[PDB]
RNA sequence: CAGAAUCAUCGAAUCUUUGAACGCACGCGCCUUUGGGUUCUACCAAAGGCAUGCCUGUUUGAGUGUCAUU
RNA sequence: GGACAUGGGUUAGUCGAUCCUAAGAGAUAGGGAAGCUCCGUAUGAAAGGCACGAUUUUUCGUGCCUAUCGAGGG
């Protein structure tokens, strides 16, 4: 890849924010509600 | 067979101390906590302590051996060492003066993704919705904190991005149910997919850091939750048909536009109502709460651009304002206090405006989440394990407060 | 404190060098360039560092794409390193200043260098440690560096340094280089 | 189905003992890092800077009594990038006149002929630009500090703002930002009350904690709206 | 005696305990994962592992070995 | 018949071995030897683990202690 494609592909990297869906140890005992 | 030795099975075998768990995994304490934070790991107190400690007595934290052996094969543990490798190579480059291999190394710094952590920790979406309340409280808390050396700026940007997208979701889904107020902040409460979600929003304020919180821990939790938020919101938007992540306009966002930057390309309690936001109120909380119930919302331009209304438009049904003085008071925009809105939210009923009007006494707020001698002396002595103490603990603090607050009503009527 | 067999080996060897009657040719490699001139020497040298294998490629791709689409230079100026390459340069009198690593492991390599550089009249100095000379050229270690030719902009700086090495290294010592070292 | 969370296994007794020992060891180190040497080179460098600075003042004041007067903003934002040891007497007073007595201090200034002139005098030491409403909002709401009775007081209560600024129709934090961005009549009083902010450069990634004299590449002079982005990174 | 073959051919496999013989000895352990039970913090089973000398590389280091850092 | 022919028979948590060492054998660290091999086992060996800690620069800091086979022992 020449200088520019590797540069623009470098920008297209470093980007991974919620692209796919995963969903196709007791409970932490949630804190008591407001009093 | 031989005489089996002491502590070769049972509670002296499964329960393994923290120091042993360190040398079994070959980790330092700080890394061990990190993999304990990321995974679901927590001490478990053995029933028989000195039995479980090879006859010792000193107080020591214990873990399940089965739990530790799971951490032995965790693939991310390697990415901890690869960063220990990376740090030394970047120190090497700066030492020799390679200000370029330093720049390329930092570009190719090792990464780990919590995708398999989330799947193995929360299998079902309902599992996530149950154990996500602290995540909402966490991320929302951080979006109003000045960026420090311990917490990077981009992490704050991740909080603000993920915080707003969730606010957009609830307004779009109309899933907001209650919104309680307190000196802690604005205790929000919604429900999604049947499960109930609750959190607390800090007052957006020029706070101070107490210089005793160990920010290292708090940094890993963000590195955990900010992974959770992306994938939880992703399913919600796909379920709602929205394209995740919603697009954000930089120019709008740098004008304090709040949710206006992002485009999403008794639910009707305030459907037929138009509200205006004056320049003294918590716009961030009020924008979210009113639009959750169909309220048409405009705000003062000094709070941010993107206001659909101006000041002069009389279509506003209620011009909310807590300022003690209103020089240019309008008509048709009956002026009430913000406590009116949350009271309407809790009750799901249009509250009375004039009692909450400007200069009026504030009504109190309600939290929406909230022979005898012989028969009492025989079981106190003629029984063994003494669960009779349950009354002395459970009933005592309930009886005293019930007696106390019942006397409040009588004493307050006397005052009147 | 029972030392390891190799800690004992390291330290006994160090003590041995300071005790024996070191020959003059090996004795000169113990009295070296001072610290102030050492950083000044390397201030210049770190201008003429040869480009790394990372830079030598990123540059050559730029020419390749220029040729691949549609399409000459000036002599590359940098520092000369390598024992055979440098030893040739002194003999060919192409070297302006030679910097000799003070602690080369088989001392046979550089033991003849001060005599040869004196013979051809090349101003030389024995800079402390090879790893300093290694980092200038992007290597683990350099037995010897040499400045052969600098741009006109820095021609004055090199001349200033050369007179310092004369005054601080060769003007000083000189006679002490002809005495058997060690024996302490 | 009841997972009782017990008390921490942390032994808060030893934790604070370690903390106190940590503080005890830290103060000794500061009291030990004393009276370092100074080379003959830095004495030169100060002199070269001082004559370089002094000549700049003469050319700036004499024959150059002209200012380009940045327009379309009544309010500017100025921060001090760096200072020179053995400060020139003129700059030493002027920086105090702008309340920038210490480095990394952030102060708002109303744009006019006079202020821009003093900024032009101290230009090589300050990075100044035009903040946007949002950038000013986070500054007050995350780093705003008050001067109540003359101590270092955080703007933690709106009651304090009303108490000290009631007679100038300033009641709340939101009143402060609206006044400052609009530069009203009480702009001078509010700016007098406001304690200067401290935008110390942030060091998060490993490369920054190691490069020497890292200041995020802060230049000196006009930066337009880049100061907004710098604030966004900084706040 | 009561697609065959006590067949040929041979590119796919199986190849018990050993033996240079290699977890340790001539029976006893450790390590990682998986399973079982009308018994589940116990017990058991199973599969896969653990010889030394050397070479390249890797990671973690030691050194009053050499030296640098206003 | 102890011959061959044809079958059957030794059941263990508690009895012994397996568990241990003695004199010595003895691998290793080393060192000899052209070499098969030899000497050496406390030897100028970096020869085994314990605890502590809101997590420490989100790169481990601080503190303590110093082989093996071989039958009377169980």
């Amino acid at each position: 890849l020449t200088s520019e494609q590797r540069a623009e592909r470098e920008r297209e990297s470093q980007s991974n924010y919620a692209d796919h869906d995963l969903w196709a140890a007791p409970a932490p005992k949630l804190p008591p509600p407001s009093h | 067979a031989r005489v089996k030795q002491k502590g070769k099975a049972g509670a002296a075998r499964i329960y393994i101390t923290r120091n042993q768990a360190l040398k079994k995994l070959q980790l330092t304490l700080a890394d061990f906590r990190r993999i304990c934070i990321l995974k679901g790991v927590y001490p478990r107190e053995p029933k028989n302590k000195k039995k479980a400690n090879k006859g010792s007595t000193a107080p020591v934290t214990f873990y399940y051996t089965k739990d530790i052996q799971y951490l032995l094969h965790e693939p991310i543990v390697q990415k901890f060492r690869e960063y220990k490798v990376f740090a030394r190579k970047l120190s090497k480059a700066l030492g020799k003066g390679e200000l370029e291999t330093a720049k390329r190394l930092e570009a190719r710094k090792p990464t780990y993704s919590l995708d398999h952590i989330i799947k193995e920790r929360y299998p079902t979406f309902h599992d996530a919705l149950k154990d996500i309340d602290d995540a909402l409280s966490m991320l929302f808390l951080f979006s109003t904190m000045p960026v420090t050396d311990k917490i990077g700026a981009a992490t704050v940007a991740n909080c603000e991005r993920l915080c707003a997208e969730f606010q957009h979701y609830v307004i779009r889904s109309n899933s907001l149910r209650k919104a309680f107020l307190s000196i802690k902040g604005i205790y929000y409460q919604a429900e999604i997919f049947g499960e109930q979600i609750t959190w607390i929003v800090p007052y957006k304020f020029a706070q101070s850091v107490p210089t005793d919180v160990d920010f290292r821990i708090m940094h890993t939790f963000l590195e955990f939750y900010q992974a959770l938020m992306g994938f939880v919101n992703f399913k919600l938007y796909n379920t709602l048909g929205l394209r995740y992540p919603p697009k954000i306009d930089v120019a709008k966002s740098e004008s304090a536009a709040g949710l206006a930057a992002y485009e999403l390309e008794n639910t009707s309690l305030f459907s037929n109502f138009t509200f205006f936001l004056s320049r003294e109120v918590p716009r961030f909380s009020l924008e979210f709460v009113i639009r959750a119930f169909g309220g048409k919302v405009g705000w003062d331009p000094i709070l941010g651009s993107g206001s659909p209304f101006s000041e002069s438009d009389p279509v506003i049904t209620h011009h909310i304002c807590d300022r003690p003085h209103i020089s240019q008071k309008y008509e048709g925009r009956i002026y009430i206090q913000p406590q009116w809105v949350y009271d309407s939210i809790n009750k799901g009923i249009l509250e009375r405006t004039d009692l909450y009007a400007c200069g009026a006494t504030l009504p109190p707020h309600l939290s929406p989440f909230v022979e005898e001698k012989e028969a009492k002396e025989l079981s106190k002595m003629m029984m063994s394990n003494k669960q009779r103490k349950l009354y002395s603990k459970l009933k005592n603090e309930n009886s005293k407060n019930e007696n106390y607050n019942n006397a409040l009503r009588n004493r307050k009527r006397d005052i009147e | 404190v029972k030392w390891p067999e190799y800690i004992r080996l390291q330290r006994r060897r160090k003590i041995l060098n300071l005790r024996l009657k070191v020959p003059p040719a090996i004795a000169q490699f113990q009295k070296t360039l001072d610290k102030n001139t050492a950083t000044q020497v390397f201030k210049l040298l770190n201008k003429y560092r040869p480009e790394t294998a990372a830079e030598k490629k990123q540059r050559l791709v730029a020419e390749a794409e220029a040729v691949a689409n549609g399409k000459v230079s000036k002599k590359p100026y940098n520092v000369k390193y390598g024992l055979n390459h440098v030893v040739a340069l002194i003999e060919a009198k192409k070297a302006k200043l030679v910097l000799i690593a003070s602690d080369v492991d088989p001392i046979e390599l550089v033991v003849f260098l001060p005599a040869l550089c004196k013979k051809m009249g090349v101003p030389y100095a024995i800079v402390k440690n090879k790893a300093r000379l290694g980092t200038v050229i992007h290597q683990k270690t350099a037995a010897v560096l040499a400045v052969t030719e600098v741009r006109e902009e820095d021609k004055n700086e090199l001349a200033s340094i050369v007179s310092a090495v004369d005054a601080n290294f060769s003007a000083k010592y000189d006679e002490s280089r002809r005495k058997w070292g060690g024996g302490i | 189905p009841e997972v009782l969370l017990k008390k921490r296994k942390v032994n808060e007794r030893t934790r604070k003992e370690r903390v106190e020992q940590a503080i005890a060891k830290k103060e000794a180190q500061k009291k030990n890092r004393k009276e370092t040497f100074k080379r003959a080179e830095t004495f030169i460098n100060n002199y070269r800077q001082r004559e370089r600075e002094r000549i700049r003042l003469n050319r700036s004041a004499k024959n150059k009594g002209d200012i380009f007067v940045p327009d379309e903003t009544k309010l500017l934002f100025v921060i001090r990038i760096a200072g020179v040891k053995n400060m020139p007497p003129k700059i030493r007073k002027v920086l105090r006149l702008l309340r920038l007595s210490r480095i990394n201090n952030a102060v708002f200034v109303r744009n006019n002929k006079a202020v821009a002139q003093m900024l032009r005098i101290v230009e090589p030491y300050v990075m100044y630009g035009i903040p946007n409403l949002h950038s000013v909002r986070e500054l007050i709401y995350k780093r705003g500090f008050g001067k109540i009775n003359g101590q270092r007081i955080a703007l933690s209560d709106n009651a304090l703002i009303e108490e000290a600024l009631g007679k100038y129709d300033v009641i709340s934090i939101e009143d402060i930002i609206h006044e400052i961005y609009n530069v009203g009549s009480h702009f001078k009083e509010v700016t007098k009350f406001l304690w200067p902010f401290t935008l110390t450069p942030v060091k998060h990634s490993l490369m920054e904690k190691k490069v020497k004299h890292f200041n995020e590449g802060r230049k000196a002079g006009y930066c337009g709206e880049e100061i907004n982005e710098l604030i966004k990174k900084q706040v």
